[PDB]
């Protein structure tokens, strides 16, 4: 019956009602009266109207007055400080049913078809589902009119609006192997679109890329990058795609972090030229932990930091690629912030970059992305959005970035 | 009885 339940505290608003309290006879415990679509609790798809609500983000719910209740829930979903929110829940099925897929697919299947197309209901409807919510929308969208639902709505959208949508549609893995496939297509090679994705995702993520990149194109995803570039690029990509870094450990290698940071600096700064397999190998095989702390000792044997010691001992393509991965090691919210911050700062949009980010990271990390934003740029992302991109486009990339700060 | 939508 107990269950924790944790939720991204990214949109606005959390998105239910409750009821009861101790100063009530009728129901002295407080539990969830409504769930509304649009709000953190829908999205989960594990919270029902009746679950009695126990504990949130550590502070206890039971036996509590009504107030006390509505204000320490508000309280922990207003504290972005803490993501995710841990509610701890007791129940007396799923959440997200089959008839309520179908009323999602009903209402997409009315407002494509609405004399010069409904986009609001559309944007308003996809972009408040979680990806497997859209999965199973997709499903019965194709069970309802024998008509797939992302050639209907390519059929029916247009522009970056169109672009934004069906990005939603995919799995995280068929959205990054088909991103993948598209910047290694024509002649040349959209690198920093490569490079973003090779470098930023996880192991766990680039094992699911690589197998569907394979189902999707019947060619693996290394023979691809293997033919599409070249030189040392080329080594660090191909090893990273392999998505075989060590796992975080549970003990702290100080010996092996000192080794590593002096290799590093003798590799590069120390010498003539640049060792860069000895690069390679550190940056691609330790974990992400361990390498946080080997940039950190780094200092102490060279005057220039990882980052820049990079700007001054390589160039090109290479460059490009150490420069991100060390960013997506060192703090990778911060990494996807800047990047956002640098497809709207100029004249006009990186609308690519934008899109990109916002339906990649939508449903990992947005929260920690807006709070580095925040921080370093003053003004939200919500507010660059907003200055940067118009109409349902604006008002899809708002509903992913989830809320203002 | 008391209903609050949070
Ligand atoms: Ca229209
Ligand atoms: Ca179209
Ligand atoms: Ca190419
Ligand atoms: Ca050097
Ligand atoms: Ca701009």
């Amino acid at each position: 019956e107990l269950k924790t339940v944790t939720l991204s505290k990214m949109k606005q608003s959390l998105g239910i009602s409750i009821s009861g309290g101790i100063e009530s006879k009728v129901q002295p415990m407080v539990k969830i009266e409504k769930i509304f679509p649009g709000g953190a609790a829908f999205l989960s798809g594990a919270l029902q109207a009746g679950f009695e609500l126990v504990a949130v983000d550590g502070e206890n719910l039971e036996q509590v007055t009504h107030q006390r209740a509505v204000d320490t829930i508000r309280r922990a979903y207003r504290n972005k400080a803490r993501e995710p929110m841990e509610l701890v829940v007791r129940v007396p099925v799923k959440a997200y049913t089959n008839f309520d897929a179908e009323r999602d697919a009903l209402n997409i299947e009315t407002a494509i078809k609405t004399k010069g197309v409904d986009e609001v209901t559309i944007v308003n409807i996809l972009t408040n589902r979680s990806n497997e919510q859209r999965q199973d929308i997709a499903f019965a969208y194709q069970r309802r009119t024998k008509k797939e639902l992302a050639s209907a709505l390519k059929s029916a959208l247009s522009g970056h609006l169109e672009t934004v949508i069906l990005g939603l549609l995919k799995t995280p893995a068929q959205y990054d192997a088909s991103e993948l496939k598209a910047s290694m297509k024509g002649l040349g090679t959209d690198e920093d679109s490569l490079i973003e994705i090779i470098c930023s995702r996880t192991n766990q993520e680039l094992q699911e890329i690589n197998r569907v990149y394979k189902e999707m194109y019947k060619t693996d995803l290394e023979k691809d990058i293997i033919s599409d570039t070249s030189g040392d690029f080329r080594k660090l990509m191909v090893a990273l795609a392999k998505g075989r870094r060590a796992e975080d450990g549970s003990v702290i290698d100080y010996e092996l972090i000192d080794q590593d940071a002096r290799d590093l600096y003798d590799a590069g700064v120390k010498r003539k030229g640049t060792d860069v397999p000895k690069w390679i190998s550190i940056m691609t095989e330790r974990s992400v932990p361990h390498l946080q702390k080997v940039f950190d000792r780094y200092k102490s044997y060279s005057p220039y930091d990882m980052l820049e010691s990079i700007r001054k001992e390589v160039k090109g393509d290479l460059e490009n690629a150490f420069l991100n991965l060390v960013q997506c090691i060192q703090n990778k919210p911060l990494y996807f912030a800047d990047r956002l911050y640098d497809s709207m700062k100029g004249k006009g949009t990186r609308d690519k970059v934008l899109i990109r980010i916002m339906v990649s990271r939508s449903e990992v990390d947005m929260l920690k992305i807006r709070s580095e934003f925040k921080r370093k740029y003053g003004k939200s992302l919500y507010y660059y959005i907003q200055q940067d991109t118009k109409g349902d486009y604006q008002k899809a990339l708002l509903y992913l970035c989830g809320g203002d700060d | 009885k008391k209903i609050t939508t949070v």
